[PDB]
């Protein structure tokens, strides 16, 4: 199973359970009540919030059949995207 | 009643034909060889099929017991008029019997529905030979 | 998530963000009317649609001859008992179930 | 009451009242009849006034004015024509056509000259035979048979130049509705599409789409706003988006734009969808600047806005939606239904309705001989008038007076209508490579079930292949050709009815009558709870009670009040509309009706039906009483039908118990030549079709009066029988007046092995008797025409006249032609004609070298005044080795050996069959309708009445035709111990006899020796 999912191309589309954009600028007060805990756990001890972050929000949520399926990892969705765009695109992976 | 687990591969949809074409190919054949084995040692048929001049054993089972099932673009009949083959059945008609199954066999005679569903199954081959005369006819005066 | 149409001009509210509040705004372009934004929630882009059928299912479809009535399964509510399914006419086989005996028009699932 | 098991005898009688009334050509009889009793009124009604111009003059046509035919046969004398008359004078069927003219000349000073023409010849339209200006219609059986005519020949073609036409019936695609397809590779998702139109008048098409584009798209263009809708207007090359064609239709604010596209404002997955599209057509609001878009790119782009503000307006009230509106003041209702079709391109992307099917046949509209000409009499109307533009406009400068009767070119339409209609090529003459050939194909005569399976025909105009599910009770499923066209060419069943056309205003003016406020009338926040209404694809009006509407309006069909019987009216439910439908060349079938358990046929209506003499209470009391219905193709989609009332209305374990109609006897599905097949259920289905492809080829006594014919090709049997197992629908076929084929003693045995599984072993002491033999009549061709070398019938000595061969000329009498009762052997002169010039030699031989008896010469002028003859040479054609039988069972064979009443082996009874087929052709062929119409011909011959072998019987299986055949002293499953031929030793086996109908085909030996 490990070789049978390195040949599909998986794409974000197939693993995502639906996409919206907010506007919280301020984390600690954000639309959602429920992520404020993990929210501030990365803001806690924050890193690269150095300048400006745009004050937008894009919030994609993930799947749980098609994400133990592949044995996917939040790391390497997080990872992928940070090597995919650079640093300026501030990801932040969460807890399955 | 969502109470089928789908295969791996396929979904629902696919699996639920696949799940259903395999109980009509069984019955299909067993209506197949005991029909065969029951016909008597002077049957005139059975001197045409053991003696093996014309093949085909399977053309002679249609006779007897069962035609069996019908397709066009090897799915049994779609739905064509709004989710109904045809105007004297219901809606959500996925039965034995409003998609193609023959459970008459030619010496009996054949319901009037099944006679429609038969001359659909016999259009579908009835043009791959006008079709395959101009891909085979073609091939080997090319490959000359 | 649906449009919100411009007051006294008729078209649509862009959004926009007000940096000198940090406040959200919707915004027309061809006058010059604001409105405080209530929503903070620009659009959603929903990938399962896991939908309920039931919003679309129309209590008309209960006089049409076309269709399977069953006795089988009583009203939600009314304690009448022809019930007359159908299939989703959209992955799923799914039978969806509509009263008849009419001014009931329920609708449910099993 | 009620009739529980006398079904069988009752639903063969409301038939019998229907081929009585209706026959089998009427919808050539309707058709054309309806072309020249109005369509050919409106033409010359719609079209403008001349109003060419100080004098100016007007030309305003009037009433037109038909005849009967009627030659005017060169002599300076007119007289009338008859159909025997102008088949053998190679004429043209047609009956003069007249006009009165309203002129008026304007003569400067105020006082103004009309004028007046009355009934002024302009030309001829060619007459169908026997539609009600023919001279045939108007005469009883007796008055008809003093002219040389048939009383069985059906009519529905007319004569031009000699041979007899047929129009095809050419199937398109239906108008003035949404379609909404989709598409595999384009630049687009879910297209749309309308072809709209009116009532059949000019400005033929504008198919407008309507199309989505992809969410392929590269960069911030369409990709980072989502996909947008465009909209492919006709004369615009380009894809002028939406929103800017509603702000050309005097429209602003957004809300006036989407309150006519989606009509919940309060549901967020459509409101989503329109969003990308109002971003690309933002920056333009005012009607003259998106006016100025669209002009803009037009057939010759204007350099002025105030051309562009000019082309583009008459773009889209002239040439964009013609049926919804054509005045200048149509822009509020133009703005519904091109905001319908976007309404219908969300539907179809969100996936919240299914799609339309390409092939389904409520999207077919059929067209017969009166649409058809309607195309091409409007094609040369115009051009009449197009002459008169020319020969006035070269007359004004004179301006002495003007003369119409010399203007009117009489030989614009008596000659298109009649190349366009001898030929084919469906148009004009001057641009070939342009239209739509095919129609207009020529008649057979072989059989009587070929002329009629002729006649009822469709012609699809190329999956068009495949059988598509509705084609249950409206086409043959069996009868198709084979070879080059497999399903391409498609022969209507028997009850099937083609619709003629209707007005539909008194159904607009009906509605009104009762409710349905129009589109003035919508605050357009009610319109999303209504059922709305369409009638001709038109859209006008909403209601909110619709299950009224639906018992009032069928209930006027029911008693023929105001709607018509003709028009269908359909309600869809979960799409929440009503359509109507006054459309002209639908197709539609007629069903019996159920009254919420069983049926409104009674006993006391089908006791009046029997005495159909003295009563005449034939099927036009029924459809008024409200016992039948017409039933279309897309009204089949929302209804219930039984197979029979027998069992489908018994309460079982309830199956349905809403059924809505009943058919009348599910074996008329079957076409015309699939009729003739007996028990069709019994068939392997590769073989019902391939004998309704044969049922046109076996020979037979074709029309009764082949004695005053002159065809080429008139094959005619001797002794032709009607069949001893038939089918209850071969007397509606006409199949005992005029049969195809000879019975034969039939068996099925292996034998000296001249049956090599296509072959067949005679009898050739049964051949001696007049077994299949058949005559083969021929027929000549001869214009004398003089020009100049000109050319004269006469006798060539051989030594005065040039090249010939060494056919004696013996034969020949004094002027040039052969008497009738003068033996022709091969090749040897039949007419002397010699182009004079010493002269050249232009003989015309006996092709094929027949040797057979010149019977008949006849000797007439031709259409100009040249001397004419016609020859027929007939001669008999004993069935040697070689020429080809096949039965009704398929399995077409050949004649291996003609053995002797000597050889041929003897029953106990002294009975040798006259035919033997091979064993082998059976379980691979596949018919075993072979071997049951070999048992019946065996019990009917004995029980002494004609057997029964209707498709769907329910009463006639093998075991009862078994038990009655045991009656008489046989083995009752028709097996028979045949002796030897040569030897006399009894056979190991027995063999199966029994008597079967066998054809004689067209594929002779001698038609190529
Ligand atoms: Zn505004
Ligand atoms: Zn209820």
């Amino acid at each position: 199973k490990d070789i049978l999912c390195r040949l599909e191309h998986t794409t974000l589309r197939k693993v995502t359970a639906n996409t919206a954009i907010y506007y919280d600028p301020n984390p600690q007060s954000t639309v959602v009540a429920e992520d404020q805990e993990w929210v501030n756990v990365y803001y806690e001890m924050p890193d690269f919030d150095v300048a400006r972050i745009s004050p937008w929000l894009l919030r994609v949520e993930l799947d749980r059949k098609h994400m133990t399926d592949r044995k996917l990892t939040m790391e390497q969705i997080a990872e992928k995207i940070n090597a995919g765009f650079g640093d300026d695109l501030n990801c932040i992976f969460n807890d399955d | 009643n969502n109470e089928l687990e789908p295969t791996p591969g396929n979904t629902l949809r696919q699996t639920f034909e696949n799940q259903v074409n395999r109980i009509l190919n069984d019955a299909r054949d067993k209506t197949g060889s005991s029909a065969q084995k029951s016909l008597s040692e002077y049957n005139n048929f059975k001197s045409m099929v053991v003696s093996g001049a014309k093949g085909s054993k399977i053309n002679i089972s249609q006779v007897i017991a069962v035609v069996g099932q019908q397709n066009v673009e090897g799915k049994r009949i779609p739905f064509g008029f709004k989710h109904r083959t045809l105007p004297h059945f219901i809606k959500d008609d996925y039965g034995p019997e409003s998609r193609g199954f023959v459970e008459n066999s030619y010496l009996a005679g054949l319901t009037p529905t099944e006679f429609f569903f038969h001359a659909m199954g016999g259009r579908e081959g009835l043009i791959d030979t006008a079709v395959k005369t101009a891909e085979t006819g073609y091939i080997q005066r090319r490959l000359i | 998530v649906g449009i919100r149409f411009c007051q006294e001009c008729n078209n649509m509210l862009y959004p926009k963000e007000d940096k000198e509040n940090r406040i959200l705004l919707y915004a027309c372009r061809n006058c010059d009317y604001q409105q405080e934004a209530d929503n903070s929630c620009i659009y959603v882009n929903k990938i399962t649609h896991e939908v309920d059928e039931l919003t679309q299912i129309i209590a008309d479809v209960s006089q049409d001859p076309t269709l399977p009535r069953t006795e089988d399964h009583p009203c939600q509510k009314c304690g009448h008992k022809e019930a007359v399914f159908f299939q989703s006419h959209s992955d799923a086989m799914r039978l969806y179930y509509v009263c008849t005996a009419p001014h009931c028009g329920h609708r449910w699932t099993e | 009451e009620i009739t529980p098991d006398l079904w069988q005898e009752a639903c063969w009688i409301v038939i019998s009242s229907y081929f009585d009334e209706k026959g089998l050509v009427r919808q050539q009889l309707d058709s054309f009849d309806e072309f020249i009793q109005m369509s050919v009124q409106r033409i010359v009604e719609d079209a403008p006034p001349i109003d060419l111009q100080p004098p100016r003059y007007l030309l305003k046509f009037e009433q037109i004015y038909l005849s009967k035919p009627t030659h005017w046969e060169r002599d300076g004398a007119p007289s009338p024509m008859m159909p025997n008359e102008a088949r053998l004078r190679n004429l043209t069927y047609s009956a003069p056509l007249y006009v009165d003219i309203t002129k008026t000349v304007i003569k400067e000073g105020e006082e103004q000259l009309q004028t007046q023409h009355q009934k002024t010849f302009i030309g001829k339209i060619p007459i169908m035979l026997r539609s009600t200006y023919c001279l045939l219609n108007g005469l009883t059986d007796r008055d008809l048979c003093e002219l040389n005519e048939c009383p069985l020949d059906p009519g529905g073609y007319f004569i031009i130049n000699g041979s007899e036409k047929v129009l095809i019936a050419q199937e398109k695609m239906a108008t003035n509705t949404v379609y909404v397809f989709a598409k595999k590779d384009s630049k687009y998702a879910y297209t749309g599409e309308c072809r709209s139109c009116l009532e059949n008048s000019s400005r033929p098409t504008s198919t407008i789409w309507v199309s989505m584009l992809a969410r392929g798209g590269q960069g911030a263009k369409k990709s980072a706003i989502g996909q947008r809708i465009v909209a492919t207007l006709p004369y615009i090359k380009q894809e002028v988006p939406i929103i800017i064609v509603f702000r050309a239709l005097g429209f602003v604010s957004d809300r006036d734009i989407l309150e006519h596209i989606i009509y919940d404002f309060e549901d967020p997955e459509m409101m989503e969808m329109v969003k990308p599209s109002l971003d690309e057509a933002f920056v333009i609001q005012e009607q003259n600047v998106a006016l100025n878009f669209i002009g803009s790119r037009g057939a010759k782009p204007g350099v002025t806005k105030e051309k562009r503000i000019k082309y583009a307006k008459e773009v889209l009230q002239k040439e964009m939606l013609p049926h919804v509106g054509v005045s200048d003041f149509c822009e509020t209702k133009k703005a519904y239904f091109l905001g319908y079709m976007v309404h219908r391109l969300l539907l179809a992307a969100l996936g919240r309705r299914e799609l339309d099917d390409r092939d389904h046949y409520g999207n077919k509209r059929l067209d017969l001989a009166g649409p058809l000409l309607a195309f091409l009499f409007r094609g040369m109307f115009k051009n009449l008038l197009k002459e008169v533009r020319i020969y006035a406009q070269k007359f004004i400068d004179r301006g002495k007076d003007f003369n119409l009767e010399l203007a009117i070119k009489t030989r614009i339409i008596s000659d298109g209508l009649k190349y366009s209609l001898a030929t084919g090529n469906w148009g004009d003459q001057k641009k070939a490579h342009q239209a739509r050939a095919g129609v207009s194909q020529v008649l057979n005569r072989l059989t009587f079930a070929s002329t009629l399976s002729h006649l009822r025909r469709l012609n699809s105009p190329i999956k068009p292949r495949q059988l598509h599910n509705t084609l249950w009770g409206m086409v043959c499923p069996a009868e198709t050709p084979e070879g080059h066209a497999v399903g391409l060419v498609k022969n209507l069943a028997l009850m099937a009815y083609i619709s003629v056309g209707s007005q539909p205003s008194p159904i607009l003016e009906f509605l009104e009558e009762w409710s349905m406020e129009n589109l003035e009338e919508i605050s357009p926040a009610a319109i999303a709870d209504a059922t709305k209404i369409f009638v001709n694809g038109c859209w006008v009006g909403i209601h909110k009670d619709p299950e009224q509407l639906m018992n009032t309006l069928r209930k006027l069909r029911r008693q023929m009040d105001i709607i018509v019987s003709e028009v269908s009216m359909i309600r869809d439910i979960r799409e929440r509309e009503i359509r109507i439908y006054t459309d002209a060349g639908r197709i539609c079938r007629p069903l019996l009706i159920v009254e919420k358990q069983k049926l409104l046929l009674k006993k006391r209506h089908i006791d009046q039906l029997k005495e159909r003499e003295y009563n005449n209470y034939s099927w036009q009391d029924l459809v008024a009483s409200g016992v039948v219905e017409y039933i279309d193709t897309l009204e089949e989609e929302t209804v219930m039908l039984a197979m029979t009332p027998d069992d489908l209305q018994e309460k079982e374990v309830a199956y349905c118990s809403t059924y809505t109609h009943c058919e009348i006897h599910p074996s008329m599905i079957l076409g015309v030549c699939a009729s003739i097949i007996p028990f069709p259920d019994h068939n392997q289905s590769p073989r019902n079709t391939y004998q309704s492809a044969m049922g046109k080829q076996a020979m037979g006594v074709y029309i009764t009066n082949f004695h005053v014919r002159m065809d080429t090709l008139a094959h005619v049997l001797y002794y032709p029988q009607k069949p001893l197992v038939t089918t209850r629908s071969m007397e509606y076929l006409r199949f005992r007046e005029l049969p195809a084929g000879i019975n034969s003693i039939v068996a099925i045995a292996s034998y000296t092995g001249y049956n090599q599984e296509d072959s067949v072993i005679m009898n050739r002491s049964a051949v001696d008797r007049g077994f299949f033999r058949s005559v083969f009549y021929r027929s000549y061709k001869e214009q004398e025409s003089k020009k100049d070398q000109e050319e004269v019938f006469e006798k060539p000595t051989r030594e005065t006249c040039q090249g010939m061969r060494h056919a004696i000329y013996d034969k020949l009498d004094d002027d040039g032609l052969i008497a009738p009762g003068v033996r022709v052997s091969g090749d040897d002169v039949i007419i002397g004609k010699t182009v004079t010039l010493t002269k050249r030699d232009c003989s015309t031989f006996l092709r094929t070298s027949e040797t057979g008896i010149v019977d008949q010469v006849m000797v007439t002028l031709n259409q100009e005044g040249y001397k004419f003859c016609k020859i027929r040479v007939r001669s008999v054609r004993i069935p040697q080795i070689g020429d080809k039988f096949a039965s009704r069972h398929g399995q077409k064979g050949t004649c291996g050996i003609q053995y002797r009443q000597e050889d041929m082996p003897f029953t106990c009874e002294g009975i040798t069959p006259d035919i033997i087929i091979n064993p082998h052709a059976i379980p691979s062929r596949m018919t075993i309708g072979h071997l049951i119409e070999c048992l019946q011909g065996k019990v009917s011959a004995n029980k002494g009445e004609i057997g029964d072998a209707t498709p769907f019987n329910d009463a006639v299986n093998v075991q009862k035709i078994s038990n009655l055949l045991s009656d008489y002293g046989y083995h009752l499953r028709g097996n028979e111990v045949l002796y030897n031929g040569f030897t006399g030793r009894k056979i190991t086996s027995q063999i199966f006899i029994g008597p079967t109908y066998y054809q004689r085909l067209k594929h002779m030996v001698d038609d190529k020796i």
